[PDB]
């Protein structure tokens, strides 16, 4: 097997269900780093989720009894890869075809190469030609502005710096890299550690980066991303999963009163009289039940609205029922709150 | 409006004070032509119409030279205006007196003495002048870079610069020099400002031309701490801006050391200065005339060399000078009437006019001034100068770094052989 | 007086920094109007003192640019005009302005129209399904391949010269007009010789015994025909021809600088090597099979003749 | 693997030979994890397509190296033999390398030896005897014929480089470079004047090799060689290919090189080993060739490009030609490593 493919499963308020199985786009969150692993060879995988995980290929899954970091995990499974492993992030959306990446580890019979895109912090070398990796500090490590060697620059004289780089957390690692890390336990949060360590060493070792700026390459980690990457999520499963039609799933007692556009609906989510989905992401088994105007929203599974509510910019997490003719605008409902007709700001209401 | 430029006549340093006691940097040789000559040429073909001189040190030779000069004559096109002052003793006290006279109007191109260059300014005119137009005048000086290798001779270590540039709009954010430095700090100030293609360059050549306007003198006079272009770029730089023009395709280079001496002298030489190349003769005088010939053989007129002398690579023959037999000459400049022995080597050395040297001499990356002598069974190691008719004794071998001149304090002893 | 001046100075240093315009004719008809303008500005009594004075003018003109030809050519045609008009007159001081000035002006209508003479041939030389090759920038063989092909279909094979890829410019310039060019690198001449059927190519300077002084490459191209038995065809108008003989010593070939072979970038490697930039070379006069201008179809050996009716021996020296 | 796009119109005497982008890979639609084609065979097409190696000696050594790699992770299928299911196999791979880019003649005559010891595996051997066999053989053939074969070419070239001889060498051979090194440090006191043409360049590789050996060198490009003739004493060429016929296949220069030198009575010598002669025999530059990228042929003279944009015209094509055979009447020796056979009577010996 020429890759070993591993994703490390191992930022609040929404929690309460996993976060390797948050439902973006009426679908797993686990699910999209497993889709791209798929339909490009990768007939095997490595997954080191944890127990509430109960997640084709036939995924190996890895429990793991304690917190620990990303690192930490990669070399707990040793003896399970045998060959250059390709370590991908739990949570981690793109359209990029794999081989952009792997065309950088395979002909420079490079050491490292690593995936990000331009943001739509963290100072990153890139050569002239764009390819190779020169530079790479965060500004909360080096008290000192900025120290480049004297030895890097005469041999790259020109070197191109990036600061609005987000991390995609795609990883191609060597054979070595692994049992190097075993031999040195002090290293922890790859990402963050041993990245910079490679890079510093070159001036042997080579680390690659093949620099996006079209693609999604949605990181979400924090509310705010999570909300971003569910509305760019309609155009990319009209590619990924054509068989599944947008707008419901067979097994549905929707009011066929139209009112959809762009909208993915689950699986028996019944709609009540006259609604108004527009660009939203409804769940499943959500009882809708009068004219309620949903507007580029987010619902888990089982909300129920009762009668004519407003419903704007918002998530709602599962098990949550609202009451009657509330008007809701850019905020958060916690899992199992009820909250009657009246108006709601900003604030992030949790249970 | 008509295009108009300072030139500096005079570098307020002591980097060529075995020599300058007798006669300024401006006025030395580089290849049988002097310096300030390359820089007036480059000046005229650049499109300058007017140029204003600023010699303080030695300014009444200067005068002399200029006055004699082709670019003194009724049907030239580029007048030149030389003004002498013993007052001032830096670039920034010139730059600050150019603006109590007003004698710049415009866009104006600051250049040194002694500055080797063929570049056309015409596309650093329109961008500054766009730049300027477009960005109600934001900016202030353009100064023109030379792509080129690290390793490269000519990119000595004090001359060496680094730069942090916007690529988008290729302007200068930092500017530092590399001197005795293997680590080099950036601030972040510029990274805040604008995170979208900012580049550290270091493969950039100090081309020393600078093309400015103005309000770059308004602020040169505004601060009385400025003495030289890079702590106006310094000070700039910190608290207006400054942008660049990149070349690719043509030479510069300002003369500052022996190293910077040889690296031009050898590229003038291999035509990398085309077409200000000895044969073309671009100063209207008849005692310059050359002709080339295959390995960059250059011949003034009644050379008259010995039989069984080889003339192997990239060699200058001054005009009546005299070759002896079995001689050995390579990578040398050697200046009008002079007298070569016999049995005598020269490899990358350079002498001046009315040096004599004696049979059986060995010479080896040396620079001998004007009617210097040198005895039979004399032996010079690598970078040794002898200046103003200095003598050696025979059968005397001088070391790596031996300058020797007839000044007590500064060098060796005097000629008394 | 001082405009005069001024111009034959600036015209001089032109020369002397950069061949402008470009192209051969216009700067030909530059230097007559040039030659014309001081000889109409002039004091002078006999043919004798303004002849001097031209051949002061011509010598200081060709000795800014020794590689340029085209400017004696035409200054000793000056000279050789003026002569017919003293001999005529002779065989009487005063007069000589108004032939003078009129035998010039003839000269230079005629001089406007030699690229017309020269393409109307095109049609019995070139036909139809024929390989035609020409290496670099020439505006005569250019018109001369852009008529020929307004009935006639044809392949033309573009080489690119080696310092300047002048060739793209040409080839681009004929695929304009549907010819179906082809563009390689000067290393694929001997290769593509094998299908080839004729080679069109221009020239700089004719000399006495048929000689060229064309781009570089021209000699390897004529060598490469001359091995394979395709005939070489070379366009070229009457002035460009010169009474210089082959060559007497060096720098019969002007060296521009290195950096258009090797760049600056290469390191430290430039100090211990020795980049040449030729850009014209030496064709012997046996590679040539025929020569193109105002008259027609001339043999190589068939050059000299020509220098009598054109130049006047004394002044082939200058 | 589907077959690889063409670019471009091609020109009308070129029309057999195929032209590829080098931009473009094959790869794109091939799974991450190879298993149609072995991932060393992928590694190596992916570095062919970009230009990574282009030495004819060096491509049959990393070939050789790929197909170690090969031969080792090999396994024999249960009732199956391994002597003709091994080549049955490699065939796709050499398949898919011959889409990468064309395979040079030296490649040819390395494959039919390969494949001529993999058919004289006996039944008897098991799989670790017949395979560390198959190993050794191609280690000893590549030290018998690669690096061991250079050294009698070099010193038979000793005695043909005097003091005070200039010698006027082409392109980037390896071979070539290495007799001069080999020769100036025994005591001779020669210079080289290195002739090179566009678009590759590549005359700079061994310039600087040169260069940094000590020896006197001097660039100048195709054009200038009839003037530079002249003063040259001597012409080294390296040869790609050894025809049937005695002509002598290389670099698209070198037929040109050696027509310019015999009007100039200049001797030409060119030197190569004797694994290099090909069977085929043909005497022209039409039939037989290899069509190289057409966007190298421009370049940006002056502020602008003036082939910037050849696609447009409908009757403008690009001809980047790569190899052309010289007749056995221009070159006047051939250096092997059997002797200095002239070139008139080379198949006789080399038969």
């Amino acid at each position: 097997m020429e890759f070993q493919a591993v994703v490390m499963a191992v930022t609040d308020l929404t929690s309460s269900i996993p976060k390797p199985l948050l439902p973006v786009g009426n679908k797993p969150l686990i699910w999209y780093p497993l889709n791209l692993l798929e339909r490009v060879g990768f007939e095997e995988v490595i997954v080191v989720t944890t127990r509430d995980v109960q997640k084709k290929p036939d995924i190996v899954c890895i429990p793991d009894d304690a917190d620990m970091g990303t690192a930490d995990s990669l070399r707990y499974i040793y003896p399970k890869l045998k060959t250059d492993v390709l370590v991908l992030s739990c949570d981690l959306i793109t359209d990029v075809a794999l081989h952009e990446v792997v065309d950088l580890f395979r002909a420079y019979d490079a050491s490292l190469a690593m995936l990000m895109r331009k943001g739509q912090r963290d100072f990153i070398g890139v050569d002239s030609t764009g390819k190779r990796l020169l530079f790479m500090a965060n500004e909360a490590d080096l008290d000192e502005e900025l120290v480049i060697k004297g030895s890097i620059l005469q041999k790259h004289p020109r070197i191109r710096f990036h600061t609005g780089l987000v991390d995609a957390h795609l990883y191609c690692l060597k054979k070595y890299i692994v049992d190097f890390l075993m031999e040195n336990g002090s290293i922890t949060s790859i990402r963050s550690e041993l990245i910079p360590y490679l890079v510093r060493k070159q001036f042997q070792v080579r680390c690659y980066v093949h620099i996006m700026k079209e693609g999604l390459c949605s990181r979400v980690s924090t509310l705010g991303l999570y909300m971003e990457a569910n509305r760019q999520v309609p155009k990319l499963l009209s590619a990924l999963c054509p068989e599944e039609p947008p707008v419901h799933s067979s097994a549905q007692i929707v009011s066929k009163h139209l009112v959809g556009v762009d909208s993915l609906i689950g699986p028996e989510t019944q709609i009540g009289e006259k609604s108004s989905i527009k660009r939203s992401v409804i769940g499943s088994s959500c009882l809708i039940k009068d004219r309620v105007t949903i507007t580029n929203c987010l619902l888990m599974n089982s909300v129920t609205v009762e009668e004519g509510s407003n419903i704007q910019g918002s998530v709602i997490c599962n098990n949550a029922v609202i009451e009657k003719g509330a008007d809701i605008k850019d905020c958060l409902i916690g899992s199992g709150q009820r909250i009657e007709a009246k108006a709601k700001r900003v604030n992030e209401v949790i249970v | 409006p008509p295009l108009q430029a300072v030139l500096v006549a005079d570098s307020f340093d002591r980097r060529f004070f075995p020599i300058s006691k007798d006669q300024p940097r401006v006025l030395l040789p580089l290849a049988n032509v002097a310096l300030i000559d390359y820089t007036l040429e480059f000046l005229t073909a650049t499109g300058v119409q007017e140029t204003f001189v600023f010699c303080c040190w030695k300014a009444a030779q200067i005068k002399e030279h200029l006055l004699k000069s082709k670019w003194c004559r009724p049907t030239s096109l580029n007048v030149v205006r030389i003004i002498t002052s013993e007052l001032y003793r830096s670039l920034g006290d010139v730059l600050r007196d150019v603006d109590a006279k007003a004698l710049v109007r415009s866009d104006f191109l600051l250049v040194y003495g002694d500055v080797i260059s063929n570049i056309n300014i015409t596309r650093a005119l329109e961008e500054h002048r766009l730049r300027r137009k477009l960005e109600k005048n934001v900016s202030v000086m353009t100064m023109i870079f030379k792509e080129s290798s690290p390793s490269h001779p000519t990119r000595c270590h004090e001359d060496n610069v680094v730069v942090a540039v916007d690529s988008t709009t290729n302007r200068v954010l930092h500017f530092q020099k590399t001197q005795g430095l293997r680590r080099f700090a950036f601030p972040l100030s510029l990274f805040q400002g604008s995170s979208d293609g900012v580049e550290v360059r270091y493969d950039l050549l100090d081309c020393h031309i600078s093309i400015c306007s103005p309000q770059v003198a308004q602020l040169f006079t505004d601060n009385f701490d400025y003495q030289t272009r890079d702590d106006f770029v310094r000070g700039l730089l910190v608290n207006n801006q400054i942008h660049m023009h990149v070349t690719a395709k043509e030479y510069g280079a300002r003369v500052s050391n022996l190293h910077m001496y040889s690296a031009v002298c050898a590229d003038v030489i291999r035509r990398w200065v085309y077409p200000l190349t000895p044969e073309a003769n671009f100063t209207d005088s008849t005692t310059q005339s050359c002709t080339h010939s295959r390995h960059n053989i250059y011949r003034g007129p009644e050379v008259s060399l010995g039989h069984g002398s080889i003339l192997e690579e990239n060699v200058l023959l001054g005009s009546g000078t005299v070759i002896g037999s079995n001689c050995f000459i390579t990578n040398s400049v050697i200046g009008p009437g002079c007298h070569i022995g016999d049995n005598v080597v020269l490899d990358q050395t350079y002498l001046w006019q009315g040096v004599r040297v004696a049979a059986g001499a060995q010479i080896h990356q040396s620079l001998l001034c004007d009617n210097a002598e040198v005895k039979e069974r004399v032996t010079l190691k690598p970078r040794s100068v002898l200046t103003s008719q200095v003598v050696v004794g025979p059968n005397i071998t001088l070391p790596e770094g031996s300058v020797i001149s007839l000044h007590p304090p500064d060098a060796e002893e005097d000629e008394d052989d | 007086g001082s405009e005069l001046s001024e111009r034959i100075e600036s015209f001089v240093e032109t020369l002397k920094r950069g061949g402008g315009p470009r192209s051969s004719e216009e700067m030909a008809r530059e230097t007559l109007g040039l030659l014309r303008q001081i000889i109409t500005d002039h004091r002078w009594s006999n043919a004798g003192e303004l002849m001097e004075l031209i051949r002061r003018e011509g010598r200081r003109m060709t000795a800014a640019q020794p590689s340029e030809t085209t400017v004696g050519n035409m200054v000793r045609r000056v000279l050789k005009i003026i002569r017919e008009e003293y001999g005529r007159l002779h065989g009487h001081y005063a007069q000589l302005q108004s032939n003078i000035i009129e035998a010039i002006n003839e000269l230079l209508v005629e001089l406007e129209g030699t690229m017309e003479n020269i393409a109307a041939q095109a049609l019995e030389h070139i036909h139809s399904n024929e390989v035609i090759m020409t290496i670099g920038f020439s505006r005569t063989v250019e018109a001369f391949l852009k008529e020929a092909a307004r009935k006639r279909k044809f392949h033309v094979i573009v080489a690119e010269c080696a310092p300047f890829c002048q060739g793209h410019e040409m080839a681009v310039n004929l695929s304009k007009a549907g010819i179906e060019t082809t563009v390689m690198t000067d290393a694929a001449i001997f290769a593509v010789m094998s299908r080839v059927n004729k080679v069109i190519i221009g020239t700089k300077t004719i000399l006495a015994n048929g000689a060229l002084r064309a781009v570089t490459g021209t000699h390897t191209l004529a060598l490469a025909a001359k091995h394979h038995s395709t005939p070489l065809i070379v366009c070229a108008p009457m002035f460009k021809l010169s009474p210089q003989f082959p060559n007497e010593e060096d720098s019969f070939h002007k060296f521009v600088a290195p950096e258009e072979v090797l760049p600056f970038t290469e390191g430290d490697i430039l100090e211990k090597v020795s980049v040449h930039c030729p850009v014209f070379d030496y064709v012997p006069p046996e590679l040539i099979t025929l020569f193109i201008s105002n008259i027609g179809g001339n043999a190589p050996s068939y050059i000299y003749r020509l220098m009598s009716e054109l130049y006047h021996p004394d002044d082939h020296v200058l | 693997v589907p077959t690889r796009k063409d670019y471009g119109s091609k020109v009308s005497l070129f029309s057999h030979l195929p032209q590829y982008s080098r931009q473009n890979s094959l790869t794109q639609f091939m799974s991450i994890p190879s298993s149609v084609i072995h991932p060393a065979m992928v590694r190596l097409g992916l570095q062919y397509s970009q230009g990574l190696v282009s030495g004819s000696n060096a491509r049959c050594i990393a070939l050789l190296r790929a197909l170690q790699q090969v031969i080792q992770d090999y396994t024999t299928p249960p009732n199956e033999e391994l002597s003709r299911d091994l080549v049955n196999k490699l065939k796709p791979y050499m398949s898919f390398l011959t889409q990468c880019r064309p395979l040079s003649a030296s490649m040819h005559n390395a494959i039919k030896f390969l494949n001529k010891e993999i058919t004289s595996v006996g039944s008897s051997k098991r799989e670790e005897e017949a395979k560390s066999e198959l190993r050794a053989a191609i280690d000893r053939y590549v030290q018998e014929k690669i690096v061991l074969a250079a050294q009698a070419i070099s010193r038979f070239a000793y005695q043909k480089i005097s003091n005070g001889d200039v010698i006027l060498v082409y392109g980037c051979s390896s071979l070539v470079s290495r007799i001069l090194q080999e020769a100036w440090t025994e005591g001779r006191r020669f210079r080289v004047v290195v002739v090179d043409s566009r678009p590759w360049l590549e005359g700079r590789h061994t310039l600087r090799s040169l260069v940094h050996a000590g020896v006197p060198a001097s660039y100048l490009l195709i054009p200038a060689a009839s003037y530079v003739l002249p003063e040259v004493s001597k012409v080294l060429l390296g040869a790609h290919a050894l025809l049937a016929n005695g002509s002598v296949m290389s670099r698209v220069g070198t037929a040109q090189l050696a027509l310019v030198a015999r009007a100039h009575n200049v001797p030409v010598l060119v030197c190569c080993e004797t694994y290099k002669f090909c069977e085929r025999v043909q005497t022209d530059a039409f039939v037989s060739n290899e069509l190289d990228d057409p966007d190298d042929l421009q370049c940006k003279r002056g502020e602008h490009v003036a082939l910037a944009n050849w696609q447009n015209h409908a009757s403008l094509r690009l001809l980047n030609l790569v190899y052309d055979v010289t007749p056995p009447e221009l070159v006047d020796l051939v250096i092997t490593e059997l002797g200095m056979i002239p070139c008139s009577s080379v198949p006789v010996v080399l038969r």
